[PDB]
């Protein structure tokens, strides 16, 4: 690949003018550069192509430019719906040195959310069937960036908890994540209390999430 | 094609069909396989107004249109310059194909002649195409490629024939340096013939001669089908197409 | 106007995928396909193409290893990607230049919907749904959804009613080589023990549709 | 033909294209072929006005249209006698070659049905022809041959369907006992069908339920194609017809 | 309307054009004003699919369309029941105007007949329209309204006429009781004049004899125009028009 | 792309009469109908009457004495005229479209006027005084205020409607003066302030005024 | 005269729910002329269902018109926040006059209760040039509507002084603002020091005060 | 005429429509009344090839189309020498009338301008005619005479904007010296309109600024509508016309 997109990653306030750059060292072969917009789940859309050209029914607020190896996408004034991974694709010849720009994600910017952390114990049945699995959940927080801990009879866990995090709402731009420490039921039959704790921008004293063990 | 008959498998292996998107990859014009990878046809057939080139395909030597295609695509539209309308001059575009052609026994070039070459009347000439084949009046089904034997007519006297029941001046020129004449009341090119070859024997070998590009009517009398003189434009063909 | 991947979502390695480009009530003869991929999480990549005059173009890596045909007859276009091993475990995308190409990735208007294409010796499985069970004010609750192969799963509330507040994760790989993901749902703390809650999971890959109720416990 | 697609060089051998006199010998309608020395075709292609048969040539079983033609010359048009419109009813006619086709695999004749056939919903039928793709859409270049499975609807579901958005009393029948409906908004015949057949499989044999003749529109809402009853028929076309 | 000429100013008060929405409210049908409130019409101009009344107006009698429009809405559209194609028959349509017409000496109903009237041979009826002028030839701008003498044929003469040159057996109906013909090859109505009227001068009196319905093509040898018989339908007409 | 478009003094003094006139931009309506609605603030929709296709008029039971609709081909017009107004006439002017040319019937309105604010008072029109409503580590709100001015409508924009998320402008309140005040709000995180430039676009149109005020900490 | 009546004048309903209105006469609608008007604040109505039951092209498939001569019903099969809105039947008995509007239906989102971020705003140094002074008070984005803002000028609470004014609900999170604005006299607010706003909300456990020193 | 409205009775009482023989003696240009013998049009809507002046009449300024029509005979057809086609320019023509016109109040001639007027932009200028109201879109009947305000656009500005999107050489002239821009995508002159005036109030009176010539489209993005320039060719004019 010979397609540099800058930055690999944005965030911006909607009404923003957001500009994202793909360069190469070789120079596109016929005004030979598109673009593409891939919201999460779906196939990437074409916007622009052969530069500049605007695919129909597209809004005017994305606009094409530039020529040889220096090329920009422009949203004038970004929106809540804006926010996917935007990919440059050209051409240098036409026998296939074609190339995909490494992609920019594109983020809405919003003020900062403090999480709601919530632990949740292995149900009954998940217990009956020979596993523990134990839920700490954080919930509706901006930024993304958070660290979470778990603690069992206050002893630090390592590489038995698994992270999951969901994409960014057009409703309240914020995330939410799943921290998930597994165990085997007879490892969890041995220990008293299971602590989870969170550290978060939003957090000026870390909050701590415990339970006592069983069904109790 | 307006008189003349249905051209033999063997023959005019460098004519092309040009064509355009809609219910079907409908021909318009046509054009002459001069280079692997150059097609040469009439500036009015793509311009002068900047076209999508997904609307168009190039589709080589086949005997009738549609039943046997195979269509292929152009990377680059190049219109002369100097053109704006038919009548004014300078209808010439060369198409670059974006993958080359293999050349064989019923797909090959045409030879371009020397720029000393006159092509004066008596030149056994030969015009071929999918165009009308009469005024308002479309080749029909299954759309064979026909071809014509036009007599070769001097600028001068064209010119003069032009002016025949035409309010415009005798001073005034109509048959223009950069055009060439050819055709009757019988034998002619129409509409759809466009950017076709204009080809002549000249010392055994087939040179084109001119590209169809407009007349009034077809086949009219004092009004024969006006060509654009390749040799005037060879110049700006090799800046593009290699010599070989 | 639509384009449609069809093929087998699993594939065990050192095989070969078979994928097919179909296209609905459209021409497509002046026309070229490339098929494209995107590993999970990563970005898109040119697997190759076929020109409107039946033209291969291949990408650097692959050309050895894949071939690009068309059937006009069935209006299909093929892939076929021998050896596969899980670096081959992908969204396989067929899209359309319309200036008929077959080397091009500046151009593709017409998109398929995307195929994910899986390349284990792992075997299909349904998933285990387990209770979050909830607990003055706002209350939270969800549904464990662990344990299948291979993906996807989908995740709704009370048959649909229930969308808002709603937060269905991501799916995580494990140890066992087998899939698993959560389901979370605040709702107010006044509304448990009146508002009975019923996640309803579904397993396209084994037909499987689990509606797990959600109710309190004690400790 | 409306939907569908082009139809396999193999299938539908007794298919024939009805061609008129101009700049060129032009597809105008549909027919099959029932007897070496007949075609079946829709009285409304040739009729109510008695036609001149210097203007009239039948093409058999090809895959396009004008590339390969073999032009065969008609000797008699036989409209049913009943025939005035297609709405009225009896929009069938029959249409005598002038010398007897020599059947192939290529070119064969289909059967007709026993009396007693009925063609039910559910039955798997297909409609073909070389006429228009939609509503005022002629079949491009290279004109193929298209087929599209059509599903058949009971005579008095289909009256019903065509009462809907009309002022015409429901006690006022529109699909006559003589008519059979097939197709939706997705398949059905067109202009330029006409003639052409409808044909079901039946125990594993063709046999032709219909001839393409009327319909509002093209596969148009609550409007699904009128066909001819072959059934109905059977005494007359037999009647010139060998059995 | 073929052949004939171009009607005075005073003749046809009667006469309405029905018109439809576009880039200008195109003639299409006639109709004649048989009540303030009522239009009578051929079913085929509006039927018989159901049509958005947004897309039909009436224009009252003027002697060239388009120059001194005052388009009136229609409030209903009554359709005969028995109505599916011309050939069939029941070919008869009422449009009920929005708002009553003010008459005048320009502008008046015309008297339909009684159930007795016959409309026999030798009858002086006249036929009025703004339709073509020849088979598939629209009457040019100013557009004015035109009259034709068309003299009246029996049913089974016409039917029999019908026939010359045709497969339809002999025993086959096709000009229905129903139906009037009226017409020859230098005299008769064409596509654009259906729902006219069709008048016959009876003691002194103008009467509705028919409503242009169809035909098979326009002034063509052995085909005479075909009309509703308007004593068929009295009885349904006055069910809805006083 | 059919548009209607109210046009019309937005201040009558009582006793006088109102005219306005219903225009319609790229596209003829000589098929069709156009009827008047009003809509007195906080109140219900209203009918005042209607000309039909046939160029007849048709006037709801009250109005029928002081009211007027007229047609203009020439103009591509249709006209009302309401004379001897009192305040019970302050209303929301609406002229819409009967696609069937009616006159006299309300059911179909397809195509609608954007409406027009016409205000009976013997008050004389004033311009507003913009005021800011000044920003005080997260989040922060900012605004304008726009305070006594006459008559109804102001229009409240920000950044020459760049900034649009997070905009309140208000519903103006009638204060014992007789004149209108409103504010509009806006939130922004902290972190911008100082290094972000929020002006409100403050336009009164009955005055031909347009203020844009500069909001600072 | 007026003789139309919508049922119920005003109704709350969660996105999803089915809304029923009803339009009643005791005259019977002449020609099925009976249409529905759906109006969002500062917007002129929307044609939605005509001629009893036929849908305008555009028109979401959610919006049913069904009944016949004097009782008549409009469906909202899934109640979405944009729905949100004032609807109006209207119908003909006569061609020439008799024609009405029906008194309207307000359809207002429920949803979860939403706290308010109370805000205030002191008097501007420019306004204090004039003889008077306004203190801002702002509730920003809560659910339902109902909330009590309480003035309290060196502790006293405040009568016949303040005047506020609510935001329509939103499109999109369905929530309301409002805005309580105290007007004094420069006289008077020069004579005090403490200047708070006391918001009592559903959403808010325990009443929020917000402050400001004068002179700062 | 693409945008504006139906001009009044009273104003542009020099403007003329150009007739051809068939089913009705058809519109197909304008022109000006420049004296009571003669008619100023385009050359491109008689020639370059020679016409049966039996084909041909004169309709002087009236309302609508053809509905108080009174044809005026042609006698000769002067097109300029230098014509050949518009784009190539010299697209002027004169029409000289078999009898002199009966000056009146709706019924004059058009004043020609000095040599030295420039008519730059800001120049209050109008096109009348009954061509085309869009691209392939006719004239609807009843046929009103439409006129539109054109904004005037200097030659090089006009010129540069007819090679934006296309393939000419900049230094390759489209708009030439002899012709004149006026128009943008709402307001514009199209097909039918040509010979036909475009007239500038200077110093309070009308002056024919060009004649209707050609352009790509009918008020198409970067096409304004290109005229002659009648000052260019005022000598060869005064040749001929007193
Ligand atoms: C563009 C191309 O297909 C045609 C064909 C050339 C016609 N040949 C002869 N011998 N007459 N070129 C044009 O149509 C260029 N324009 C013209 O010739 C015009 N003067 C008239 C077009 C017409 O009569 O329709
Ligand atoms: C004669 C033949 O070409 C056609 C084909 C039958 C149409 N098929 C379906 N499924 N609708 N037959 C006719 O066109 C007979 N006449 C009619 O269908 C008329 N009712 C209307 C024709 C039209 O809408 O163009
Ligand atoms: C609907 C109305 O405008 C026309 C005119 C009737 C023709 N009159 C005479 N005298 N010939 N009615 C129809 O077109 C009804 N259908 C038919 O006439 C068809 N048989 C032929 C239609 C045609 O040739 O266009
Ligand atoms: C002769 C006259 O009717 C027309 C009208 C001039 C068009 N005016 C504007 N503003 N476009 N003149 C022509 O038709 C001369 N030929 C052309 O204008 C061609 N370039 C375009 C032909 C076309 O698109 O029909
Ligand atoms: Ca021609
Ligand atoms: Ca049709
Ligand atoms: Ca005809």
């Amino acid at each position: 690949i010979q397609m540099t997109q800058s930055p690999s990653s944005l965030s911006a306030s909607v009404g923003d003018r957001v500009t994202i750059t793909c360069q190469s060292i070789k120079s596109v072969y016929n005004n030979r550069l598109g673009w593409y917009q891939q919201k999460p789940g779906k196939a990437p859309k074409l916007l622009i192509y052969e530069t500049s050209i605007l695919t129909s029914g597209v809004p005017s607020r994305f606009s094409g430019s530039g020529s040889g190896t220096d090329f920009t996408l422009t949203i004038s004034s970004l929106q809540p719906e804006d926010f996917a991974t935007y990919y440059c694709a050209g051409g240098f010849d036409r026998s296939g040195d074609t190339t995909f720009g490494q992609g920019t994600k594109v983020e809405i910017k919003r003020t900062v959310a403090a999480p709601s952390v919530f632990i949740f114990p292995p149900s009954d049945e998940q217990l009956k069937s020979g596993t523990a699995s134990v839920v700490c959940l954080l919930n509706n927080f901006y930024p993304r960036e958070a660290k979470v801990q778990w603690k069992v009879d206050n002893a630090l866990q390592s590489g038995n908890s698994q992270e999951s995090v969901t994409e960014q709402d057009s409703k309240d731009s914020t995330y939410s994540l799943s921290s998930t420490l597994t165990l085997s039921k007879a490892d969890y039959e041995k220990h008293k209390v299971y602590a989870c704790e969170v550290t978060h921008q939003g957090l000026s004293s870390p909050v701590t999430k415990s339970f006592n063990r069983g069904e109790c | 094609i307006v008189g003349g008959q249905e051209a033999p498998r063997s023959k005019w292996p460098w004519q092309v069909s040009l064509r355009v998107h809609g219910p079907y990859w409908m021909h318009f014009c046509g054009g002459s396989l001069i280079h692997p990878q150059w097609v040469l046809t009439a500036a009015h057939c793509v311009g002068p107004d900047v076209k999508d080139l997904a609307a168009l395909r190039v589709q080589l030597r086949e005997q009738h249109l549609y039943y046997q295609d195979q269509l292929l695509p152009v990377s680059r539209i190049i219109v002369h310059p100097q053109f704006y309308t038919a009548q004014i001059g300078a209808d010439i575009a060369l198409l670059e194909l974006e993958e080359p052609v293999n050349v064989s026994s019923h797909v090959h070039t045409v030879t371009l002649p020397p720029a000393s070459e006159t092509f004066p009347p008596g030149m056994p000439c030969w015009v071929t195409g999918w165009g009308d084949v009469d005024n308002d009046e479309r080749l029909p089904p299954p759309f064979p490629l026909k071809q014509v034997k036009v007599p070769i007519m001097e600028n001068h006297i064209c010119d003069a024939k032009y002016h025949l029941g035409a309010y415009t001046g005798d001073d005034v020129r109509i048959v223009r340096d950069d055009m060439l004449c050819a055709g009757n009341t019988r034998r002619d090119s129409c509409q759809g013939d466009s950017g076709g070859p204009l080809v002549c024997k000249v010392n055994g070998t087939w040179l084109q001669a001119g590209v169809v590009s407009w007349g009034e009517g077809c086949a009219q009398p004092n009004r024969p089908g006006i060509y654009t003189r390749v040799t005037y434009y060879l110049d700006w063909i090799h800046h593009y197409v290699p010599k070989k | 106007v639509q384009l449609v991947e069809s093929g087998p979502g699993l594939v065990k390695p050192s095989e070969t995928l078979s994928l097919t480009c179909t296209v609905s009530r459209f021409s497509l003869i002046g026309y070229a396909i490339t098929w494209i991929r995107q590993p999970p999480g990563k970005g898109l990549e040119w697997i190759g193409g076929i020109s409107s005059a039946a033209t291969t173009f291949y990408s650097s890596w692959a050309k050895s290893r894949v071939t690009i045909s068309v059937d006009t007859s069935k209006n299909q276009f093929s892939l076929k990607l021998s050896s596969v091993t899980a670096a081959d475990t992908a969204v396989y995308y067929c899209a359309r230049d319309p200036r008929g190409y077959g080397a091009a990735l500046d151009r593709l208007d017409l998109w398929g919907q995307g195929t994910l294409v899986t390349v284990s010796s792992a075997s299909t499985k349904g998933p285990s749904v387990f209770p979050l069970a909830p607990s003055g004010g706002t209350a939270a609750l969800g549904c464990l959804v662990k344990d299948y192969f291979p993906e996807p799963v989908t995740v709704s509330w009370n048959s649909g009613a229930l969308t808002s507040g709603v937060h269905t994760f991501p799916a995580v790989l494990q140890s066992s080589g087998l899939y698993s993901l959560s389901s979370v749902v605040t709702v107010p703390s006044s509304s448990l023990g009146t508002q009975t809650y019923i996640c309803n999971v579904n397993h396209k890959p084994s037909n499987t549709k689990v509606d797990k109720k959600v109710e309190p416990k004690s400790c």
